[PDB]
C-alpha cells in the first residue's frame, strides 16, 4: 500500500498550499485513491484503471506515457523543466491538472472529488504516518552510520596488518638466506675436514 | 654455439669470464657461472672439486653466490603440500629453528 | 609468502641432500 504525500500550490489560491495524498495497492496503472487537504477541509476522490484506460485513450496515447506523466506530476517527480497547473473547484468539488508548456496547455487529467464529514481524521492519519515514516527513515540511518564506522574501523586495522605483513615478508625473504649459508658454510666445513683427513 | 655444444669436444665460456680476466689482469680459474659447456674431461674435473649445481665442495657460499646457485636449479613438481610441509617442520626441527617470528 | 617459502625451502633442502650424499660418498672411502 505506497503512499506518496506532495504540496501543490493551486492557481485559485495561489497564498495557501494544499497537500495531495496519492495511495496506491501495487503500481498507479492498476488505481489509486488521493485526497487534497489544507488543514480545515479534506476531499477524497478514487480512480481506477477503466477510468485511466479511458483517459490514455481519448488522449491518443500509449498507457505507459500517461502512467509516466501521472507520476511526475500527481508524485511530485517532476523533471528540471516541467511546470503542471493544478485547479480545483470547490463548490463542484472538480479537480482537474495540466501541463504548461510555453504558450499551450494539455488537459492532463480530471477527477471529481467528494468531501469528507470528518477532514480531522484524516488530517490525523497523514500526521501519524508522516511521524512513522520519519522515525523508521531515522532508525535505518542510525543503523547505516554504526554499520559504516565499524567497517571503517574494521578497515584500518587490517590495513595496519597488511603494513606489518608486507615488510614481514621482505624480512622472512632475507633471514632464510643468510640461515642457508650458515648450515651450508657447517656443512663445507665437516666436508674441508673429512677431505684432510683422507689426504692424509 | 648450439653445434659446438651438442659435438662434446670443446669448452663454451661466456664473455664475462675474458672480461673479468682483463679486469684482474690474471688468470681466473673456471666456475660453473661462466662455463655454459662441460667437455667430458672438463665434466669430471668439475664433479669431484664442484657439485653437480653450480655450487662447491671446499670454498665456502655468499649471499650473491647462493643466489646464483639457486638461480640455476629449477622448480620441480614431485613435492607434495603435506609432505613438503613436513619435511619443512622436521628440517626446522633439526637444526634448532623454532624461534623464527613468521 | 607461502609459495616463496616453499620454493626456497626445497631448493635449500634439494642443496643440502646434495651436500649430504657427498659427506656420505667420502665417508665410505674411510674404510678402505
Amino acid at each position: 500500500m505506497e503512499r506518496k504525500i506532495s504540496r501543490i500550490h493551486l492557481v485559485s489560491e495561489p497564498s495557501i498550499t494544499h497537500f495531495l495524498q496519492v495511495s496506491w495497492e501495487k503500481t498507479l496503472e492498476s488505481g489509486f485513491v488521493i485526497t487534497l487537504t489544507d488543514g480545515h477541509s479534506a476531499w477524497t476522490g478514487t480512480v481506477s484503471e477503466s477510468e485511466i484506460s479511458q483517459e490514455a485513450d481519448d488522449m491518443a496515447m500509449e498507457k505507459g506515457k500517461y502512467v509516466g506523466e501521472l507520476r511526475k506530476a500527481l508524485l511530485s517527480g517532476a523533471g528540471p523543466a516541467d511546470v503542471y497547473t493544478f485547479n480545483f473547484s470547490k463548490e463542484s468539488c472538480y479537480f482537474f491538472f495540466e501541463k504548461n508548456l510555453k504558450d499551450v496547455s494539455f488537459r492532463l487529467g480530471s477527477f471529481n472529488l467528494e468531501k469528507v464529514e470528518n477532514p480531522a481524521e484524516v488530517i490525523r492519519e497523514l500526521i501519524c504516518y508522516c511521524l512513522d515514516t520519519i522515525a523508521e527513515n531515522q532508525a535505518k540511518n542510525e543503523h547505516l552510520q554504526k554499520e559504516n564506522e565499524r567497517l571503517l574501523r574494521d578497515w584500518n586495522d587490517v590495513q595496519g596488518r597488511f603494513e606489518k605483513c608486507v615488510s614481514a615478508k621482505e624480512a622472512l625473504e632475507t633471514d632464510l638466506y643468510k640461515r642457508f649459508i650458515l648450515v651450508l658454510n657447517e656443512k663445507k666445513t665437516k666436508i674441508r675436514s673429512l677431505h684432510n683427513k683422507l689426504l692424509n | 654455439v648450439k653445434n659446438i655444444i651438442l659435438s662434446n669436444k670443446h669448452d663454451v665460456v661466456k664473455p664475462a669470464w675474458l672480461l673479468e680476466c682483463f679486469k684482474t689482469k690474471s688468470f681466473v680459474p673456471w666456475q660453473p657461472r661462466f662455463m655454459i659447456h662441460m667437455c667430458p674431461s672438463t665434466k669430471e674435473h668439475f664433479a669431484r672439486e664442484y657439485d653437480c649445481y653450480g655450487d662447491s665442495y671446499f670454498i665456502d657460499t655468499d649471499l650473491n653466490q647462493l643466489k646464483e646457485v639457486f638461480s640455476g636449479i629449477k622448480n620441480s613438481n614431485e613435492q607434495t603440500p603435506e609432505e613438503m610441509a613436513s619435511l619443512i617442520a622436521d628440517l626446522e626441527y633439526r637444526y634448532s629453528w623454532d624461534c623464527s617470528p613468521l
